[PDB]
RNA sequence: GGUGAAGAGACAUGAGAGGUGUAGAAUAAGUGGGAGGCCCCCGGCGCCCCCCCGGUGUCCCCGCGAGGGGCCCGGGGCGGGGUCCGCCGGCCCUGCGGGCCGCCGGUGAAAUACCACUACUCUGAUCGUUUUUUCACUGACCCGGUGAGGCGGGGGGGCGAG
RNA sequence: CGCGACCUCAGAUCAGACGUGGCGACCCGCUGAAUUUAAGCAUAUUAGUCAGCGGAGGAGAAGAAACUAACCAGGAUUCCCU
């Protein structure tokens, strides 16, 4: 689940990738706290990717 | 087909590379049962002659234990580390390899939990290490320590990127070659 | 030199954007310009800019103001010494009708005052107005205490349906310093209004002439 | 810490250790006992977490329960009464089957005396529980 | 559909040594991209060949 | 609850580029403007690669010479090639010591004798991820039969056959 | 092949220990209906109750807060008044 919501960041619709993430783990404190952690990862790979 | 961390365990030393090893460990296992007692029965006789104690030095020794083991690898306090490649739950010491290549701990993969546990009175021992060694012995760790980190350290990519098992019973394997021989050997059937 | 490619991401830090433009040769004035992407922004349609910044530094391009009046910019225009002159003919710096033959533009900047907001392409006239953007209305200024201001070249964002201005961040030759304070008092607006949506997956590239404009994260 | 590296690993999960030794319960629990003693608590972790230390006199038993709701056994599934105690498909027992699996393994094995259990598996129609015992 | 007489190829016909024409003819098949490799469904064939042509 | 192989699909990445019209002489370069960019051939300086030896202070030879000397410092000079990155000078910042209708004169696309901010995707399509189409794979699952008795490869191999 | 470890896994009239079974007044965990009441009747009520099962003790379960609160704040469990 993080994978494809991670995919979905990739093509980047947020707010599907906030509706994935809702629907599997439940609540919106936890889904909009965990989009982050999904971010800034993606970011670092990139950044290091790009590197 | 085995995950990365899993098929890690699976290329473990080389037998004459390990005897090398052992050899030298056996002028350092710890004290066993028989021993304890009476080096230290005389050492409640050297208290009355001011010459010993309990506390006094010990020259570098093992450090068997998993959680000791790890304390010190992160830490770095560890000079070589030896791990069993058969243990229980391989979940003990799944983790480890990649600590090592964090930190730049030398570490090999032996095989048999036995060997480990003979070097001690115990019957089994998950890893060992070394910390540091008497410097006369010194080089001859360093030379085994280049050995062990050319082949276990500097190519934690393909270690990590490593996959395992996937290997077809040899019944399949004869089975699928009936085809592929026959594939092979009437090719081009037509005039193409 | 036929070079356009900024294959460059690019970052290096947020506030040390000053470190990495400094390519130059280019023993001409390289105008070390600022532009941005086109993607989900629309040319005309829906999204547009009003925001304002100022420069130190006249580059290259004859960045400076003069008439029109619409009054204290008769004194303005007595006072930097430009003649002035109401509407008599539109023959200062035309495309068309002219007095003089300068580069099309003639100037990069003429703000306004407020008798009436469409009346600078009939003191002065076109240019600007010739190229399709127009520097008669938002021009945020009346400057009727300031011509350090235009000496230093007061000046905005504004759309376009072409692809888009393009503003200068400074020179090589200059300091970084000069450059950090550019870019960060120019894009701030930039960043407001086009990070909405656009989520800034590349980056506002730098036009930094001689055969090597790129980007800086 | 050891043990810190093996709680982030057991939390974690989406690697097939579970499935690899899953099976290796399933089929020992068919060709021996479905409730057989084992040598050693194979989440040294959980064990140890719950309160548990390898001394001698401590056992674990590891347990099959198959799970599910529980239909209600009458003759013919239907109940004489008044019509809301009908009802046998979806019905829902009030123990956790931890629960269910603990109270097996302490009643087949008298003069051992429980101290807690933990999960180990979970298969389509099973779980695979394991019960820490106390010789008193 | 696409053409069905796309990737069909004339193989090649021959006789018995005994007779007085050994290239008799022609005959189209496809080759193997399915499962219906050529020569399989080749052999078995029969033709009608007279002594009144060969 | 897994595997492979092929066909239909989306897309993120990804090395390589952009000519021709409706006002004029080129393409008046997705666009920005430079009436002058030098792609700086360039004195050569900022300065890299030999010699020259102040600290003949370093010393492989070494163990004792005797020097080829390798070396590290630091040095009053391009011995010689120079856009090997890049600041002054001189010139048509070299259309004529390459090079490019004049942008501004075509009321235009933002005009392009020039710096050139952008990318229209088609550039090898690697290379990943994903939706579908079928074909097959067996290791969970299930099915039988037996006192779990010659299973799959191979070989000696003997029989004869051609 | 042979030897030797660890691991798994076995039998034993092996050495020493231990559990079942009863009582059930009170306690604990499950299961758990219908008469009856609504002037009829099914939701409800009777009731998480009688019947059923398992398990103990001198008492058992509870118990030191993922608590109450909203105040100028209290502060494990149980019992009585309220």
């Amino acid at each position: 689940y993080e994978r494809r919501a991670m995919e979905l960041l990739k093509v980047s619709k947020d707010k599907r990738a906030l509706k994935f993430i809702k629907k599997r783990v439940g609540t919106h404190i936890r889904a909009k706290r965990k989009r982050e952690e999904l971010s800034s990862v993606l970011a670092a790979m990139r950044k290091a990717a790009a590197k | 087909k085995v995950p990365p961390a899993i098929n890690q365990f699976t290329q473990a030393l080389d037998r004459q590379t390990a005897t090398q090893l052992l050899k030298l460990a056996h002028k350092y296992r710890p004290e066993t049962k028989q021993e304890k007692k009476q080096r230290l029965l005389a050492r409640a006789e050297k208290k009355a002659a001011g010459k010993g104690d309990v506390p006094t030095k010990r020259p570098p020794v093992l450090r068997a234990g998993v959680n000791t083991v790890t304390t010190l690898v992160e830490n770095k306090k560890a000079q070589l580390v030896v791990i069993a490649h058969d243990v229980d739950p391989i979940e003990l010491v799944v983790f480890l390899p990649a600590l090592c290549r964090k930190m730049g701990v030398p570490y090999c993969i032996i095989k048999g939990k036995a060997r480990l546990g003979r070097l001690v009175h115990r019957k089994t021992c998950t890893t060992v290490a070394f910390t540091q060694v008497n410097s006369e012995d010194k080089g001859a760790l360093a030379k085994l320590v280049e050995a062990i980190r050319t082949n276990y350290n500097d190519r934690y990519d393909e270690i990590r990127r490593h996959w395992g098992g996937n290997v077809l019973g040899p019944k399949s394997v004869a089975r699928i070659a009936k085809l592929e021989k026959a594939k092979a050997k009437e090719l081009a059937t037509k005039l193409g | 030199m036929s070079s356009k490619v900024s294959r460059d991401t690019l970052y290096e830090a947020v506030r040390e954007v000053l470190h990495g433009n400094q390519r130059k040769r280019r023993k001409f004035l390289e105008t070390v310009e600022l532009q941005i992407s086109l993607k989900n922004y629309d040319p005309q349609k829906d999204k547009r800019f009003s925001g304002t910044v100022r420069l130190k530094s006249t580059p290259r391009p004859k960045f400076s103001v003069c008439v029109l009046g619409d009054q204290q910019h008769c004194d303005e225009a007595k006072a930097v010494d430009i003649p002035h002159m109401d509407i008599e003919a539109l023959k200062k710096l035309n495309k068309n009708k002219k007095l003089v033959k300068k580069l099309a533009k003639k100037y990069d900047a003429f703000l306004a005052s407020e008798s009436l907001i469409k009346q600078i392409p009939r003191i002065l006239g076109p240019g600007l107005n010739k190229a399709g953007k127009f520097p008669s209305l938002l021009t945020h200024n009346e400057n009727m205490v300031a011509k350090v201001d235009e000496v230093k070249s007061t000046i905005k964002f504004q759309m376009k349906k072409v692809l888009c201005l393009a503003v200068a961040v400074g020179h090589v030759k200059m300091t970084d310093d000069e450059l950090v304070y550019n870019i960060h008092l120019a894009v701030n607006f930039l960043v407001s209004l086009l990070k909405k949506n656009w989520q800034n997956v590349r980056a506002l590239y730098i036009k930094s002439t001689m055969g090597k404009p790129q980007r800086l994260y | 810490g050891a043990y810190k590296y093996i709680q982030e690993l057991w939390r974690k999960k989406q690697s097939d250790v579970m499935r690899f030794l899953l099976r290796v319960r399933c089929w020992q629990y068919r060709q021996l006992s479905a409730l057989h003693r084992a040598p050693r608590p194979t989440r040294p972790d959980k064990a140890r977490r719950l309160g548990y230390k390898a001394k001698q006199g401590y056992v674990i038993y590891r347990i099959r329960v198959r799970r599910g709701g529980r239909k209600r056994p009458v003759p013919k599934g239907a109940t004489y009464g008044k019509p809301v105690h009908h009802g046998v498909n979806q019905l829902k027992f009030a123990r956790s089957l931890q629960s269910v699996a603990e109270e097996r393994a302490g009643r087949h094995c008298g003069a051992l005396r429980v101290l807690n259990s933990y999960w180990v598996g979970e298969d389509s129609t099973y779980k695979f529980f394991e019960v820490i015992l106390i010789d008193p | 559909v696409v053409d069905p007489f796309s990737k069909k190829d004339w193989y090649d016909v021959k006789a018995p040594a005994m007779f007085n024409i050994r290239n008799i003819g022609k005959t189209l098949v496809t080759r193997t991209q399915g499962t219906k490799i050529a020569s399989d469904g080749l052999k078995g064939r029969v033709f009608e060949v007279s002594l009144a042509d060969l």
